[PDB]
RNA sequence: GGAGCUGUCAACCGAGCGUGGAUCCGAGGAUUUCCGAAUGGGGAAACCCAGCACGAGUGAUGUCGUGCUACCCGCAUCUGAAUAUAUAGGGUGCGGGAGGGAACGCGGGGAAGUGAAACAUCUCAGUACCCGUAGGAGGAGAAAACAAUUGUGAUUCCGCAAGUAGUGGCGAGCGAACGCGGAACAGGCUAAACCGCACGCAUGGGUAACCGGGUAGGGGUUGUGUGUGCGGGGUUGUGGGAGGAUAUGUCUCAGCGCUACCCGGCUGAGAGGCAGUCAGAAAGUGUCGUGGUUAGCGGAAGUGGCCUGGGAUGGUCUGCCGUAGACGGUGAGAGCCCGGUACGCGAAAACCCGGCACCUGCCUAGUAUCAAUUCCCGAGUAGCAGCGGGCCCGUGGAAUCCGCUGUGAAUCCGCCGGGACCACCCGGUAAGCCUAAAUACUCCUCGAUGACCGAUAGCGGAUUAGUACCGUGAGGGAAUGGU
RNA sequence: GGGUGGGGGAGUGAGAAUGCAGGCAUGAGUAGCGACAAGGCAAGUGAGAACCUUGCCCGCCGAAAGACCAAGGGUUCCUGGGCCAGGCCAGUCCGCCCAGGGUGAGUCGGGACCUAAGGCGAGGCCGACAGGCGUAGUCGAUGGACAACGGGUUGAUAUUC
RNA sequence: GUUGAGGCGAAUUCGGUGAUCCUCUGCUGCCAAGAAAAGCCUCUAGCGAGCACACACACGGCCCGUACCCCAAACCGACA
């Protein structure tokens, strides 16, 4: 019943801007979307053992999208952008 | 892993079992995303098995069968 | 007011009929009169809405 | 249950599972985010912000997890403001309510168009609508009933009576009941007098009662009267009960009403009888059915020849089954190919129903005769009057029934009804309560059915369907099946 | 799936209701193609170019027809594709279609701070019922208080990196 | 300089003119007489044995919005 902060965060966003960001020790993740960027400080550093700068948060709503039975919606997500520590050890995200 | 080989893991060796497959399923939603799961009939079984785990540890605490 | 806070009595309704026979709706109200009323000598009054008939029986005390 | 499976539009792939029993079907459980009566506080419903406690985490603030925290009512407890008695109020602890639902029930509020060939009385119609409030039904219900000289014997529902008697600007229209035939049948508890007891309220102190009654004494005042409780007693119309008197009767043990006895009652148990989840008191705990419901399983008989054809389920010869020739499928009209059908078999568990036990209550002292001496038989009620409502009955000569206002009785020689009223006579006992069955209804579940529809039909909806779209909104509301 | 005969039952017969639904003519290859800023050439791309691209020229706005917010809209933004619908013509183009991507805050605009008009409103008072108003309280900015500037960066964000 | 990227990088002085901005919630005049509350400062009730303060270092700072159009072809007018 207990919690575990591998619940938070959900996936790696895996784009070219991701990519870009990587080279400044900086990780981009879905995480759960109702939670805050403390959760995600402490779960990030309980999580992969490296101490975390910043965590930057970013809602973004699911695109309207047209199908023959009618207009469906994908669902909306929430970002953590995570700053690493000026001395840290990488996350390996393992790709 | 069966039910019935879960009743025998005491109080907290099931509790280290939760914990140990909660890190399974997280490598596995990070391979997924990067391109680099095969077999993804996996994540459906290791959600299964966290919930094998709850149910065991919930009838330990209302009664229904309770024991080590 | 118009229903006494002992027996509950409201009022009736009917109708008022003209001399050309014409009916139209009115009430009945209760003869609800203030009483300010005692439990035991000597305690405390309280405020009621109570109808005559149960003034005119041993219902309250002044 | 028994070999395939990963729901569907709706495919295409990927990766897997399964006789070590998968997918699937039925039941019990576990989890159950946020919103909503929504109830910790706020709010543009699905969002924001806490407090307390216990855990978790951090170098420590931040952070996390699980609980609890609305208002009102009821009960029990603690405090008792102004202010003295106290009360309002406040604290604490257990209970309960709140909202939704298609129709049916009861109670209350209550139209208009319309009809009257106008229109107001009247109709429509106690309808539409609204308010409160249930239940699996509800309401009614155990004669202050009818009837008319004979009688019937609670209520409800159906058919007659009857479009009748009647009622009506006697217009338009409205419209009973007595009785008769049936469906279903059932009746039970209380209040009062008085007797006990308990708490008060007064009084009186050898006036004197009391100490079960009688009787011999004694104690030396808590006795007597009385209000509130609690048991007893009591339940009636042929009037009944109480209080009397007298006969007769007292299950057993134990204790109890100052001392002794003659007797009887109160109490605790024992024995015995009866009744039970009920209207007549109320929850359970086990155990048991030929029981019932929610999965299912078995199940007879043609691979017949020939013809037509892409395909025989057709034609024509043949062989059978039948407690099965229902219906649907199968490449064209199939009892014999498939799912089934007739008929039978089946239940871990949960639920339902019933039996037997546990268990729970109730009863064991009255009865009978005579007496008329008394007391009692539901009160701001009935009756009377004013104003209204409803009865066939539209205020009329207007009874019976209900409301509001005034006035306001009596307890059986009483009171009420029998269509103004009076007299006689007959009938019944109002102002306390509960009560099954016969009747109404179908959002929903299951099984059937049609001289019902077959895609402009049938539900608005065979298809994104209360969707798209229209409207600020309440609302309105489509079209679209077939190789 | 029908025919005939004895019977039974009808949602049983349309040309008219300025009827209703669907399909299609007539007007007719007709009106129109939404301001009075105005386009031209060279090169390109492509099956196709008056309209797309690039370059030069000419013109028009310039208290806007430039640059920012707010309400409102909702992925229309960016990149790669697409070209039978749509755009009053054509279209290789597009706010159109498809797939992916993209919105980073102690200080900016808001809440976690405050109150106005007004709303709701424990108890309460009032009203046959339904309900009306309202005290404590609690919400409610269009106002009050309160801490950031300059530069660079992406194909798409920046007082946010 | 795949004319996309990149690298280097001078001088910057003194005048005029001048706001709708600033000093200024100030000033002068007028009558029609011009929000509240938090906040801030201060007083005391009250609390109270350990406080106040400086320097240094190391930390925490949540929630929602942010793309784009916005005198329009993206908003209200059924339409670019
Ligand atoms: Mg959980
Ligand atoms: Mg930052
Ligand atoms: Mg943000
Ligand atoms: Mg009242
Ligand atoms: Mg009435
Ligand atoms: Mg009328
Ligand atoms: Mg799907
Ligand atoms: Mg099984
Ligand atoms: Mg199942
Ligand atoms: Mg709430
Ligand atoms: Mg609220
Ligand atoms: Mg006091
Ligand atoms: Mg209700
Ligand atoms: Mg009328
Ligand atoms: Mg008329
Ligand atoms: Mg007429
Ligand atoms: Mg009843
Ligand atoms: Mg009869
Ligand atoms: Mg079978
Ligand atoms: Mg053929
Ligand atoms: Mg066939
Ligand atoms: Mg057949
Ligand atoms: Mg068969
Ligand atoms: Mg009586
Ligand atoms: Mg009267
Ligand atoms: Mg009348
Ligand atoms: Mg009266
Ligand atoms: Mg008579
Ligand atoms: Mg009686
Ligand atoms: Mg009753
Ligand atoms: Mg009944
Ligand atoms: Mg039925
Ligand atoms: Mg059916
Ligand atoms: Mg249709
Ligand atoms: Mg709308
Ligand atoms: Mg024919
Ligand atoms: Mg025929
Ligand atoms: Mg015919
Ligand atoms: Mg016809
Ligand atoms: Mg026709
Ligand atoms: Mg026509
Ligand atoms: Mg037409
Ligand atoms: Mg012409
Ligand atoms: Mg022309
Ligand atoms: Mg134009
Ligand atoms: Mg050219
Ligand atoms: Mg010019
Ligand atoms: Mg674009
Ligand atoms: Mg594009
Ligand atoms: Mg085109
Ligand atoms: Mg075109
Ligand atoms: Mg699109
Ligand atoms: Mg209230
Ligand atoms: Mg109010
Ligand atoms: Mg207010
Ligand atoms: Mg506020
Ligand atoms: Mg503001
Ligand atoms: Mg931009
Ligand atoms: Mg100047
Ligand atoms: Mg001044
Ligand atoms: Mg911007
Ligand atoms: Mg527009
Ligand atoms: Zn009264």
């Amino acid at each position: 019943t207990l919690a575990d902060p591998r619940d938070i965060i959900l996936a790696p966003v895996i784009s070219e801007k991701s990519y870009g960001l990587l080279d400044d020790n900086v990780y981009t993740f879905l995480v759960r979307p109702d939670s805050n960027k403390t959760q995600i400080k402490i779960a990030v550093e309980k999580i992969f053992a490296v101490k975390v700068a910043s965590v930057n948060t970013a809602n973004r709503q699911g695109k309207r999208k047209r199908t023959r039975t009618g207009y469906g919606k994908r669902k909306s997500t929430k970002r953590a952008i995570v700053t690493l520590a000026p001395g840290s050890r990488p996350i390996d995200l393992f790709g | 892993v069966s039910p019935g080989e879960l009743r025998e893991l005491t109080d907290e060796e099931l509790a280290e079992r939760l914990r140990e497959s909660k890190e399974e399923l997280f490598n596995l939603r990070f391979q997924m995303a990067t391109g680099q799961l095969n077999n993804n009939r996996r994540l459906r079984t290791v959600r299964q098995e966290i919930a094998r785990i709850y149910t065991v540890l919930r009838e330990r605490e209302l009664g229904l069968a309770t024991g080590p | 007011a118009a229903v006494c806070d002992i027996c509950g009595k409201g009022p009736g309704f009917g109708k008022s009929v003209s001399h050309s026979h014409r009916r139209t709706s009115r009430r009945w109200d209760p003869n609800i009169q203030t009483v300010h009323a005692v439990t035991r000598p000597g305690g405390n009054k309280k405020r009621l809405n109570v109808c005559t008939s149960c003034i005119k029986a041993g219902k309250i005390t002044r």
